[PDB]
Formats: structure tokens, C-alpha cells, sequence
RNA sequence: AACUAAUCCUAGCCCUAGCCCUACAAAUAUAAUUAUACUAUUAUAUAAAUCAAAACAUUUAUAAAAGUAUUGGAGA
RNA sequence: UCUCCAGGCAUACGCGUAUAACAACUCGGAUAACCAUUGUUAGUUAAUCAGAAUAGGCAAUAAUCACACUAUAAAUCACCUAUAACUUCUCUGUUAACCCAACACCGGAAUGCCUAAAGGAAAGAUCCAAAAAGAUAAAAGGAAAAGAA
RNA sequence: AACUGU
């Protein structure tokens, strides 16, 4: 779950579970050139690889071996008509096994 | 989780969620609904409709049959406080 | 409020990340020994980056503590302190640690404090002597580097002899 | 100036009675126009480890009035010797036990080679080991053991009963006893507590046993018998011998201990070194007599004999130490025996690289001075017991 | 599973794919907790896969078949969440009789406006939390003065709105 | 240059490895005095206890590597005593170097990229690999072993070729220095060796791959260490003797390594017959390096009171064997 | 009838009148906008001078009675 | 493929998509070609590379292959004793011909390796003006070699 | 002083 607030954890202190995921990801082909097993994915910046193992594991039942995430940076150079930059979305793409 | 001296990452269990999954197995209900079916007329639940449906009935029949007192509101459901629910609706403790 | 960069537990005679935490109350009664005179050995003489003039160590009974090193002190040397007030003058060497009325007239002496108690704040710079003016009973007079000379209770600890560098006010 | 107090620090309304002052305890935050609040202690609600301080030794439930001085590897005798023989109530007899001198007389104990393999040892410790143009002494010194131990081990084969002893790595040692009602408690570790299954011969006769009783532990005032010992008032009473109970080689041939700092002043004197080697050696025998006869004071009708060796990889220090006596509370009767050969030098000096002066190689890659003798007395240690 | 990513084998290549109409909040409402919580992982599903076809037809530089569908999904996803947001919001007024989830109160910040600041939860005390004591919820006296200005401000904003409509007006006249 | 490490949890990582070495991996043991091996058992099961049940030793701090080290010690142990038994039936152990946890170095180019992109754009840059390795412990001779095959031996089974880059997969260049390395210098005079012995990191093991699911890559994750460390140390030793990939090896340097995930124990086997991987000294070459890795088995199974269960004297024939075998 | 150019009417403003006023998420004063401990936490002096006195020094405003008396280097 | 030139490669700092493919040929490159411009899409993959408990007790002796050897310019937490905790791999950085100098500047820019295997092109075309600038050569002479005052 | 197209 993305822009929530999650319960600060104390010792002893219950299991984090979301019963609701508010993550949301696209497969995409790969543009560069990876082992046919490996799998992009383009994820919220906000979720951690470990999430994205439990995503699939437990809303896909998909089994990952491996998993490779890198962050892109969006371009800043364009500029609309009164000259102010626009940011491209960063994303998040990850690489599974 | 929580980075230790030296710098060095120890995972917390709980501090990573778990994803709870409904089973979708046999649920009639699905990303679309037909065009065919009509739209009903909205009736958000508020605090009154949630007493009116829920805590009146069983206040009004105890306060008929005699048998209510302040003692037992806890009884109609009243929580005094949301501590020990692993959901709390304040403060909030539970993530969506 | 400021983080001290002396923040070591244990005051120690080997150097401290170096600095080495000097002692100027010269006669501290250490362990195994009375309030009387006790000897001490000057271990080795070396230079304190904190302080103008070079730290003798000295090491005596079962304690070791840096103090300032004065004209002749060097390694291997043995210094006497004593808190001890005799009737009559206590043998003085260079650079023991004794009460004024144990000093006799005219040795000229460093590390003196202004007042009995407030510690070694005078003649603590290279080559600086104190030369004691004039000695009675209970009072002397010592001449301290600010060019002012004034009187202190016998109480007061002074170390005899010049400080290390002795030729440093004859430098050209 | 001299300042009494740390340099470092250096460069109304409530008393009215009938009513309380309001404060800004209610905002949650300081607003310069309410009064301080009075906050009572905290309470997290879990015990914390990060945030927990350990509580002043005296407070301990283990606390004990009587102070229990403590001698661990760091700790340095300022008296050297005669500190150490005061505390073990031992006599010191000058150089190694006769019988290990005849050890290596045999010419069988001699090595094949054993000058040249020691010699080619000390140029693989110092430089053929790594790849390092100048290894420092935290590497090569432990290497330079090992490899002469291997050495040393590999006379197995002229001694089959070498196979009966075999080495641990860095048991821990320690007793506690009194001495004149002194409390006196020895810490130790490191070694590899060479031990086998039998105890190492006698060394002294019953008759010379008595003799000791003649010999009187030197004394040296002012100084207390306790100082540089850790002063304890929280300990237990413990005597370990380096191995849990039921080990095979219940007893150990020698005790290992070694200086690696590269820097002189990092590195112990030796005459602290043998200080510290003598408490060592003394406890892990007194721990074996207290085992086999048990926590009573007497005089050892059997002694024990253990031995010791402490080098810095240029340095080598034999010692051999016999237990000859249980009755350690009084400071004068029978005393423990312990030969002591010290300064054994394997070389002067080694340059780990070839020295060329005015283009001219004076200095090869190998030890300077190198002295077999020491080896031959590291062997003969090390073989003592089986030859 | 992988496939669930992707579309119909038969459907890839169509113009379009024919959907029905998004969920509606009533009929959310008639449904169950349980049905809520299952509902909304069957509609993130299909939201998932319409973005993930989306993406590669980005890729691809090709539209997207039926548009219309996401933007169903989000309404009937968007539809759930206030629906469950309903109803936790009723027994949380019940139980405790708070209309905000998280604690909170109105404060003043150092320009002298009043926010609602939402209260954080700490594992320690405010009083022994120096640095929540360090940060400011106290206006400085030099404020009254801005106090003054934003109130002219405001005045100044309704005389230029008047002036905005003068000129609306005369082109009204000349418009007609 | 890639940073290659021996030990990984890469899929298929024994795969990557050979084809980069140009390695074949064939399964089991290559083609090919008593001691009283049950007085070994007895020495080998007082070993252990020496170590868990009889040494006393400060606790670690961590607690985290108290597994870690137990399993260090009794291999430790385990490798001294049995040095020591197997010297008077083999002298040659007696001359025989054992290494300590020395390092092993090598440095070779296999495969090409040209620069997509920058100021070299469009320059054909050859892939530059090394791998730095630790082996638990390693025995050095100064004699070559017997070969465990004639030179030039060809087998169906084939190198493997890997789709994707290196980089592909996890492995990053970095630009350092170039170091081949026999675990000593060339003026030691043990230039060839007879086993190596490695310890996995509790990260590899065997628990944690199952629960990972890469089961089935625990022998990959053997195979690929004793390839990389084998072929990394045996090559370092041509080297040593004038050997390199123009002029490649007269004689197959051949050797032996060991794997121990703590309780389970790998054997393998390794002969080098190409130092030739470059384009051009690979040019003209049929000879293969080929490698022969036996699937891990336990040791023992469980220590109880004093008195250790289950020992499997199998796994330690073939340290007997290992230990005993010389040069011809 | 030519290229470069030029053409236009509202964007809004201004002054009085009237009126006072009392109306997403996430992150943040730590280093603001850094999801949880550190380190306690904080604005404001006669209003002056410029200026006038042709410089400059005390000094120099900021309904009728009446710009009168008084005050003032009796001068601005 | 030929002729010729000879500081190259990494990291730090900074920059922030200038990266790459495709499509454009108007604007930007201090002119074009060609793109560094314009538009579109892609990219940089980390358990290993990089960034992001406490209280007491107690420490004399530089380095220089550290040994000898001396010296003055003066140069070295640990470990013990207790208390407390009790099974961990996420997050973030990763592209480029790049930065500071108004610029595709001429210079400024930390460190390691290495000196060509790495990295490059002085020729927009034609003519062979004079004059001017730089370089080389001198019959005989030698201020109209490097020594003295 | 020599030296050299100064």
C-alpha cells in the first residue's frame, strides 16, 4: 500500500498485514536484454523488493527466485510553453526470477 | 526494518507487511457490472444508521423488557477503548 | 555544551588521541603512602603538544602521572614530594614539590600557585623561574612571571628549579 | 590554571498556596507564555537494550565486600617477576628443566635439515607467506609458531608417541586463591594448550620439594602485593583448566602465548610477558590440583608440571612451571619449581626485502644472526614428556 | 499467476473489449465486509493487467483497447474504498465519537495561521522529545503586524474583484 | 574488469563459470598404505567433542557466527590430526605446504562487447574477469600430481554458453589490479598442490537454499566454487611455470578440491588443459578443461553427550584416499 | 493591389462610496517540508537620520477662537 | 583500406538525461555536413559496489624493512569485571561525449593506474598575387660563440 | 670576445 500511513512498530508489537494493497504493477517487456526466467516489472517507487516477493508469492502464486530492481530517473529537460521543466514520472523497474 | 550499529540492515518480521489474499475461488463479484443492471439509490452508512440498524433494536427491546441500565451499555456494544483490536478506528493502527 | 575532546574515563600516562593528560597538583598522596614525603621517579621526559614547555613523567609508588618537566629533569631522575611542614628546610632538589616553608631562600622554583589549593598556574611556560624572594615562618614571597611578586601561605606548592628550555628568554 | 571541576563544562510562583500555576503541559509543547510543567519519570513500556544502563557493581546481587583482584593478558605487573613469584608462592630456578636440556643432546630429536627448514620457515613467515612486500609482526609472528610447530609435528615420524598429545585453540585459564589472606584471581586465554594424556615427568624430588620450604617469597614494600590486578567486588569462584571435564588429554604440556604488535610500545616487555606466563601457567596447574585433590590446602605429594612459551615472532621465552604446593595461604613452606630460559633470540633482524647499499646487495631476503639454538630449545620443550 | 497480467489470448489485437457498466456505491453498500475485501482484489486485478497492457502499448507506441475500462475499475475500486471507509467511519464515531481517524487539534504555526496539526505518534514522551519541544507551534510577536497586512489583503482582493466585475460589465453593454 | 566470487547464489552459476573458462563439468569422480580408517572415525569423533563439548572459549559476541565458527574449528581440527596420522604413510605430506585460508588469484579474458555508447563508442572491448578466492584450506606440493586423464581429452558433453552479458546477471567491472596467484609465491617451492578445502557461508547452505526454492542449486552452488577456485589456482601454477595462453600447458595440471556446507561434504576434481581463452591464442586449440565433482554427502549425523552418532566413514574414505594418494 | 509593416478592444487598472473584522495522500520548523527519540525552546529598545535652517550646533508640522498669543541659534 | 597525430583509463567532485534507438532537417552548434538541436520511445539491475547496548577497573617506551643505532624536531578503542539484548538483506546511489569558466571556451578540476594494446585528424574548395607573420638555408664577411673586464 | 643572415 502506497501514501498510507503504516502502525510504528515496538517490541512485541503485532505483525504488520495489509489487507488491502493499494500497489500497483506493470509487466513490461524487457528493453534491454535478460534471461528469458527473469521478469520486468514497473513498480510504486515506495515498494521494497521483499514486497514485491510477497505481492506475487501471495496475490499471483507466482514462485521468484531472484529479484532486481533499479530506480530511473525522469528526464527534467522538457519544457512547456512558458519555459518550465517537466519532470518525468521516475519509476521503478524489477527485475524477477 | 531496523539498521543496527555498524550499519548493518536486521529485517524486522513484523515491521514487513504480510499480504493478506481474499479468495477469489466462487465470488460472483468482478471488475465490471453489466449495463443491464441498475444503479442503486446511495445510502451512505453513517454513526446514526449504524445505531439505528445495530445498537437500537437491542436497547429498545431490553429498555421495553426493563433490563437496561448505564452499567451495560458496553453490553449493546459501546467500547470504552479501542486498545487490544488488531484494529483500532482511533487512533488509527492498522494499515488499509 | 561543547563534545570534550579530553573525554577519557581514566586519567593515564600514555598518550591520548597524541595528548597526555598532565597533572600540575604536584603532591596528590598517592596509594599505599601517608600525607608525608614520598618519592617519586621521573620515567621519561617528553613534549606535550597542549603545553609550551616538555612533561616529565613522573612514577612513583603505584600510581603514574605526567607532570611538567623543569630545567634539569630527565629520564631516570628520582623527585621527592612532601606536604610535610618540618621545623627545619627540607632537602630540596630540583623540581620537588614542597611546601614553602620547606624551600630555603633564594631557590628559584616553577609550577607555583597563587593561592594555597588553587594549583600550579605560574611559571608553567619554557624557561620561566620564580625566585623566592624572601621566606618567614609561614609567608614567602614569590616572584612570578607577570613580574609581580607576592606573598603566599607556606601551604603553597612550589617545584625548585628553572623550566625546561632554560635559555629561551636569552634566545636572539 | 588549575581548575577544580572538569575543564571541559568550562569555556515564587509555584510556593503560593490555594492555587497551581497552569502550564503548557496541555499543549504538548513549550510556549514561552506558560509555565515549565513537573514531568514524572517515563515508562516505555519494554525494557530497552540500546537505552538500558548496567547498574553500579556494588548494587549487584553478586556483589561482594571483599575485593577479588583479577589478572587478565593486558594486565602488566609494575614489580614484573617479583610480583608474580610473590602471588604464586613459587622458587625460580635459572634456565630450562635438566632433563629437557638432555632432550635434544639425542642426535634422533635433532631435525633433518633443521637449520635450513627453520631458516627457510623464517623467509616463508616473513615474506613468501602473503604477498605483501613488508608483512608486520599482527601476521608473521603467529604464522612463524604455527610453521614451527608444524615443523616441530612433524617429527611424528621418528616419535610415534607424539600422537598421544594434541593442541587446542586459546583455552581459558583461571583459579582463584589467597594468598596472606590476599584474593587473588588469574584470568587467562590464547594458547593452544598442547596436552596429552599423561602428566609431564616430575622435575624435583620429594627431597627437593622440602628444600623449597627454605625459600622465601621476596617481598616489596610500599607497593602491595595486588597492584595492577583488576580490583573486583562482583566475580565468581571458578577454577577451569581449559577444557570441560572428561577431555582425553586431561593434562597440558605447554601453554602458548604470544605478542604480534607490530609497534615497540605495543608490545609487552618480557619480563612483563614471563610475569604474565608465570599466573597463567601457575592457575591452569593449581586448576588441575584442585580437580584431582580437590579445594583442601596441602602440599602436593604428586606435583603437576606444566610448561610455557612466550614469543613475539624474534623473541622467544621458554618456561617450564612444576606445582609443587596446594597450601597457598601461607606465604612460607614448600614452594612451586619453575625453570626459566628467557631472551631467545631466532634472529636479530630480518629484511623482508633485499637490501641494496651503494648498488650492492649486502642483506638477503632471510633472518640476520639467525640463532638454531632457539629452536633447539622450542624443540626440546615441545618433545619433553615423549622422548 | 503470469497470465492474469495479460488479456484474453482472443481478445489480443481487438479494437476494443466489451465491458459492462463500473460498480455503483449502492450496490458496494448492499454487499458484505468479506464480499467488500474480495471485491477489491478482483477489481485491482483487472486494473493491474489494463495497466499492464497499458505500458507495453506505450512501448509499442499503440493505443490502448477500450480505455473506458480502466477508468470503470478505478470508479468501481474508488467506489469500494469510501463504502469500507463508510462504515469504519460510523463505529469509529460510535466507539469513541471522533470524526478523524488520527488524532489531531488546531494549532498555531509561527506565521501566526491556525492549521490542524495531526498528531504523531512517538516511543517517547513529548516533554523528554527535546526535538518536538525544538519545533515551533507559537507565533512571534512581529506576526500582529502581518496579521494587519493579511487582513488588508483580504480587503484589497474583494476591491479588486468589484473592479473585475466593472469591466465584465461594460462589455456586457457593449455585447448587448 | 568484472569482480567475480566463487561462492554465489547466481542460477545455473557452475553454467556461467565453465563458459567463461571453457570447463567441462562431468558428474562423479574423475576416471582412475593402510591406516586403520576406523582408528580415524575414533580420532575424527574425539575431534568433534574436543571442539563442541570439551573446549571452553569466549562465547561470540554476535551470536550469529557461533555456527559459523563451531563448524571452522572441527574442520580445523579434523585436518590437523589427520595430517599428522597420514605422515608416516606418506613422506611426501611431510615436504607438502598446507595453506591457511591463503588467497588464490587469476585474471583471464573470455568473450568481446563493443562500446555502444560515450567516447569510445563503437570500440571492441574484450569482457576482463577475476576471481579471488580463499579456499578453508589447501595442500601444496612441489611436484605435479598424476593426471587424471590423458591431454587433449575430448568428451560429448559440452561448455556452456551464456545468453546474456555478465552484466546481465550480477557482476559488476571495476577497474584494480590484475593478480594471478597460486595461494604463495613463486620462490615457495611447493608450485602445484594436491586438495582444496572450502567451508560455505551459512547464507549458501544448504537450509536456506531449499527454503529459497534453489535446491536443486546447492550443487550448483559446489560446483561453482570448486570450478572457479580449481581452475583459478591450477592455472596460477602454469603461470608459474612459464605457461600462458599462447603457450599453453605441455603437461594437464590436474588437482583436487573439497566443499563442505558444514555437514555435508563435495570432493572434486579438476585438470586443466587449456591456459588458451583469448580470441587469438583460442584460436587454434582443441583441448577442453574438464572437471569431475562428486554430489556433497553428509560427514556424521549428530553429536550426543560425548559421543558422536552416525559418522559416515564413506566421505572420509575419500580424505584417505585424497591424503594418501603422491605423486608417480 | 509590393515586400517589410500597419490596423483593432478588452486584459485589467485608478479614485471615492459602501463595508471593517469576529470564515488530496504524504512531508514539515530537525538541515522546515527528512515517516519514530538526538539538541531543549524565542521576537523587541526614544525611531533615528536624511531633511529645513541656503553650512552647522539648540531646534525642524507630518467647527470657531486661530495660524492669533505664546514658544524658537526670536530663525528655519 | 591508406596517410599522418600521441596522455590514455577509472574513481572523487559537479552536472541531472546532455545518455541510446528511431523520426525530422526549420530553430540551437558561435557556418554546414553531422548532430550535441526538434519529437518519440527506451535506460542505471547489488547480502558481495557505494550511502544510509551499558557501568566499572586499568594502560610509561615513535617511526624509519625496527633489529643494531642513536637522536630531537617528540612521533601509541583495546582488554578485563558485571549488567542488557536473543536469529538479519530492506531502503538508496548506479546512464552520458557530463563539471566550474555568459559558450561544444582557450583555461579551472581531487586521487589511482598506466604511455599506446588506449586515444586521435592539421586539408570547405580553387589559385600559388604582392605585402605581412613564422620556420629553414647562405658565396665572402662575422655584431659593422657562451668567454674578459 | 666570439659566434652566427642580426
Amino acid at each position: 500500500a502506497r501514501n498510507v500511513l503504516y502502525p510504528l512498530y515496538q517490541l512485541g508489537g503485532p505483525q504488520l498485514r495489509v489487507f488491502r494493497t493499494n500497489f500497483f504493477i506493470q509487466l513490461v517487456r524487457p528493453g534491454t536484454a535478460q534471461p528469458e526466467d527473469t521478469v520486468q516489472f514497473r513498480i510504486p517507487m515506495e515498494m521494497t523488493r521483499v514486497d514485491l516477493r510477497n505481492y506475487l508469492e501471495q496475490i499471483y502464486n507466482v514462485p521468484v527466485a531472484a529479484v532486481r530492481t533499479r530506480v530511473q530517473h525522469g528526464s527534467n529537460r522538457r519544457r512547456d510553453h512558458k519555459n518550465v521543466r517537466i519532470k518525468k514520472p521516475d519509476y521503478k523497474v524489477a527485475y524477477v526470477q | 526494518g531496523i539498521y543496527t550499529s555498524d550499519r548493518k540492515f536486521v529485517q524486522i518480521k513484523e515491521m514487513v507487511p504480510e499480504f493478506v489474499v481474499p479468495d477469489l475461488t466462487g465470488f460472483k463479484l468482478k471488475p465490471y457490472v453489466n449495463y443491464r443492471a441498475p444503479a442503486g439509490i446511495d445510502t451512505p452508512l453513517t454513526a446514526k444508521a449504524l445505531f439505528q440498524e445495530t445498537v437500537a433494536p437491542a436497547i429498545e427491546k431490553d429498555f421495553k423488557e426493563g433490563t437496561f441500565d448505564a452499567n451495560n451499555l458496553e453490553k449493546y456494544g459501546f467500547e470504552p477503548t479501542q486498545e487490544g483490536k488488531l484494529f483500532q478506528l482511533y487512533p488509527k493502527n492498522f494499515p488499509r | 555544551k561543547f563534545v570534550s575532546w579530553k573525554s577519557r574515563t581514566k586519567y593515564t600516562v600514555k598518550p591520548v588521541k597524541n595528548y597526555r593528560m598532565i597533572d600540575f597538583l604536584r603532591f596528590r598522596p598517592e596509594k599505599e603512602k601517608a600525607p608525608e614525603p614520598f618519592e617519586e621517579k621521573v620515567v621519561v621526559v617528553r613534549y606535550d603538544p597542549c603545553r609550551s614547555a616538555d612533561i616529565a613523567l613522573v612514577a612513583g609508588g603505584s600510581r603514574k602521572r605526567w607532570i611538567i618537566a623543569t630545567e634539569n629533569m630527565k629520564a631516570g631522575d628520582t623527585i621527592l614530594n612532601s606536604n610535610h611542614i618540618g621545623r627545619m628546610a627540607v632537602a630540596a632538589q630540583e623540581g620537588d614539590a614542597h611546601p614553602l616553608g620547606a624551600l630555603p631562600v633564594g631557590t628559584l622554583i616553577n609550577n607555583v600557585e597563587s593561592e594555597p589549593g588553587r594549583g600550579a598556574q605560574y611559571i608553567r611556560a619554557a624557561g620561566t623561574c620564580g625566585v623566592l624572594l624572601r621566606k618567614v615562618n609561614g609567608t614567602a614571597i614569590i616572584q612570578l612571571p607577570s613580574k609581580r611578586q607576592m606573598q603566599v601561605l607556606e601551604s603553597c606548592t612550589a617545584t625548585v628549579g628553572r623550566v625546561s628550555n632554560v635559555n629561551h628568554n636569552q634566545r636572539v | 590554571a588549575y581548575e577544580w571541576g572538569v575543564r571541559s563544562t568550562r569555556k515564587r510562583v509555584y510556593e503560593i498556596p490555594g492555587l497551581e500555576p497552569i502550564t503548557y503541559e496541555g499543549k504538548k509543547h513549550f510556549v514561552p507564555w506558560l509555565a515549565r510543567p513537573i514531568f514524572p519519570p517515563w515508562e516505555r513500556g519494554w525494557n530497552d537494550p540500546r537505552f538500558h544502563r548496567a547498574a553500579p557493581i556494588h548494587e549487584q546481587t553478586l556483589y561482594k565486600e571483599e575485593p577479588c583482584y583479577i589478572f587478565h593478558q593486558r594486565c602488566r605487573l609494575l614489580e614484573g617477576m617479583k610480583q608474580a613469584l610473590w602471588l604464586t608462592k613459587t622458587k625460580l630456578i635459572e634456565g630450562l628443566p635438566k632433563k629437557v636440556l638432555s632432550l635434544v643432546d639425542d642426535p634422533a630429536n635433532h631435525i633433518e635439515n633443521q637449520e635450513q627448514r627453520v631458516l627457510d620457515i623464517i623467509s616463508h613467515a616473513r615474506l613468501w607467506h602473503s604477498t605483501e612486500d613488508i608483512p608486520k609482526r599482527e601476521t608473521y609472528c603467529p604464522l612463524i609458531v604455527d610453521s614451527l610447530i608444524q615443523l616441530c609435528k612433524s617429527q611424528i615420524l621418528k616419535h610415534p608417541s607424539l600422537a598421544r598429545r594434541t593442541s587446542a585453540q586459546n583455552c581459558t585459564l583461571a583459579t582463584t586463591w589467597n594468598r596472606e589472606s590476599l584474593l587473588l584471581q588469574v584470568r587467562g586465554t590464547s594458547s593452544t594448550i598442547l596436552s596429552a594424556k599423561d602428566p609431564l615427568p616430575v622435575i624435583a624430588s620429594r627431597e627437593e620439594v622440602e628444600a623449597t620450604r627454605s625459600h622465601v617469597l621476596e617481598t616489596f614494600y610500599p607497593i602491595s602485593p595486588t597492584i595492577d590486578l583488576q580490583e573486583c567486588h562482583v566475580y565468581e569462584v571458578k577454577d577451569d583448566t581449559g577444557f570441560q571435564e572428561g577431555y582425553p588429554y586431561p593434562h597440558p604440556h605447554t601453554l602458548y602465548f604470544l605478542e604480534k604488535a607490530n609497534l615497540r610500545p605495543q608490545r609487552f616487555l618480557p619480563e612483563q610477558l614471563r610475569a604474565k606466563m608465570l599466573l597463567f601457567a601457575f592457575a591452569n596447574a593449581l586448576a588441575q590440583a584442585r580437580l584431582l585433590y580437590g579445594n583442601t590446602a596441602k602440599v602436593l605429594e604428586q606435583p603437576i608440571v606444566v610448561q610455557s612459551v612466550g614469543t613475539d615472532g624474534r623473541v622467544f621465552q621458554f618456561l617450564v612451571l612444576q606445582l609443587n604446593t596446594t597450601d597457598l595461604a601461607s606465604s612460607e613452606g614448600v614452594k612451586n619449581l619453575v625453570w626459566t630460559d628467557s631472551d631467545q633470540l631466532l634472529y636479530r633482524h630480518f629484511w623482508c626485502r633485499p637490501v641494496i647499499k651503494k648498488k650492492v646487495v649486502v642483506e638477503p631476503v632471510g633472518p640476520v644472526d639467525f640463532q638454531p639454538e632457539t629452536f633447539r630449545k622450542f624443540l626440546a620443550l615441545y618433545l619433553h614428556g615423549v622422548v | 499467476g503470469l497470465e492474469e497480467f495479460f488479456d484474453d489470448p482472443k481478445n489480443w489485437g481487438e479494437e476494443k473489449v466489451k465491458s459492462g457498466a463500473s460498480w455503483t456505491c449502492q450496490q458496494l453498500r448492499n454487499k458484505s465486509n468479506e464480499d467488500l475485501h474480495k471485491l477489491w482484489y478482483v477489481l485491482l486485478k483487472e486494473r493491474n493487467m489494463l495497466l499492464t497492457l497499458e505500458q507495453e502499448a506505450k512501448r509499442q507506441r499503440l493505443p490502448m483497447p477500450s480505455p473506458e475500462r480502466l477508468e470503470k475499475v478505478v470508479d468501481s475500486m474508488d467506489n469500494v474504498d469510501k463504502v469500507v471507509q463508510e462504515r469504519e467511519d460510523a463505529l469509529r464515531l460510535l466507539q469513541t465519537g471522533q470524526e478523524k481517524p488520527r488524532p489531531g487539534a488546531w494549532r498555531r504555526d509561527i506565521f501566526g495561521r491556525i492549521v490542524w496539526h495531526k498528531f504523531k505518534q512517538w516511543p517517547i514522551p513529548w516533554y523528554l522529545n527535546k526535538r518536538y519541544n525544538r519545533r515551533r507551534f507559537f507565533a512571534m510577536p512581529y506576526v500582529d503586524r502581518f496579521i494587519r497586512l493579511r487582513i488588508e489583503k483580504h480587503a484589497r482582493i474583494e476591491a479588486r474583484k468589484r473592479s473585475l466585475q466593472k469591466k465584465k460589465e461594460k462589455i456586457l453593454h457593449a455585447k448587448f | 574488469k568484472y569482480v567475480v566470487h566463487p561462492q554465489i547464489s547466481a542460477l545455473n552459476a557452475d553454467r556461467w563459470y565453465q563458459s567463461f573458462t571453457k570447463t567441462v563439468f562431468v558428474s562423479g569422480l574423475p576416471p582412475a598404505p593402510s591406516l586403520d580408517l576406523a582408528a580415524l572415525r575414533a580420532a575424527v569423533c574425539d575431534c568433534i567433542l574436543q571442539e563442541q563439548v570439551y573446549v571452553r572459549r569466549r562465547r561470540p559476541r554476535s551470536l550469529f557466527d557461533r555456527r559459523q565458527a563451531l563448524a571452522s574449528s572441527i574442520l580445523d581440527q579434523v585436518v590437523r590430526t589427520l595430517v599428522n596420522l597420514l605422515a608416516p604413510l606418506n613422506p611426501v605430506l611431510s615436504t607438502a605446504a598446507l595453506d591457511c585460508k591463503r588467497s588464490v588469484d587469476f585474471y583471464w579474458l573470455r568473450g568481446e562487447e563493443r562500446i555502444p555508447a560515450g567516447h569510445r563508442k563503437g570500440h571492441i572491448d574484450a569482457l576482463r574477469y577475476q576471481i579471488n578466492d580463499k579456499p578453508h584450506n589447501q595442500i601444496r606440493i612441489s611436484k605435479q600430481l598424476p593426471e587424471f586423464v590423458p591431454l587433449d581429452y575430448s568428451i560429448p558433453t559440452e561448455i556452456p554458453v551464456m545468453k546474456c552479458k555478465p552484466d546481465k546477471l550480477p557482476l559488476f567491472r571495476r577497474q584494480y589490479e590484475n593478480s594471478i596467484f597460486t595461494g604463495s609465491k613463486t620462490a615457495d617451492p611447493c608450485c602445484y598442490g594436491h586438495t582444496q578445502f572450502h567451508l560455505i557461508p551459512d547464507r549458501l547452505k544448504r537450509e536456506r537454499l531449499i527454503r529459497q526454492n534453489q535446491a536443486e542449486q546447492v550443487e550448483a552452488v559446489f560446483r561453482a566454487n570448486a570450478i572457479a577456485s580449481l581452475f583459478a589456482w591450477t592455472g596460477a601454477q602454469a603461470m608459474y611455470q612459464g605457461f600462458w595462453s599462447e603457450a599453453d600447458v605441455t603437461r594437464p595440471f590436474v588437482s583436487q578440491a573439497v566443499i563442505t556446507d558444514g555437514k555435508y561434504f563435495s570432493f572434486f576434481c579438476y585438470q586443466l588443459n587449456t591456459l588458451a581463452l583469448t580470441v587469438q591464442a583460442d584460436q587454434n586449440n582443441p583441448r577442453k578443461n574438464l572437471c569431475w565433482g562428486s554430489q556433497s554427502q553428509p560427514l556424521y549425523e549428530t553429536v550426543e553427550d560425548n559421543d558422536v552418532k552416525g559418522f559416515d566413514d564413506g566421505t572420509l574414505l575419500q580424505i584417505v584416499h585424497f591424503l594418501l594418494n603422491k605423486p608417480r
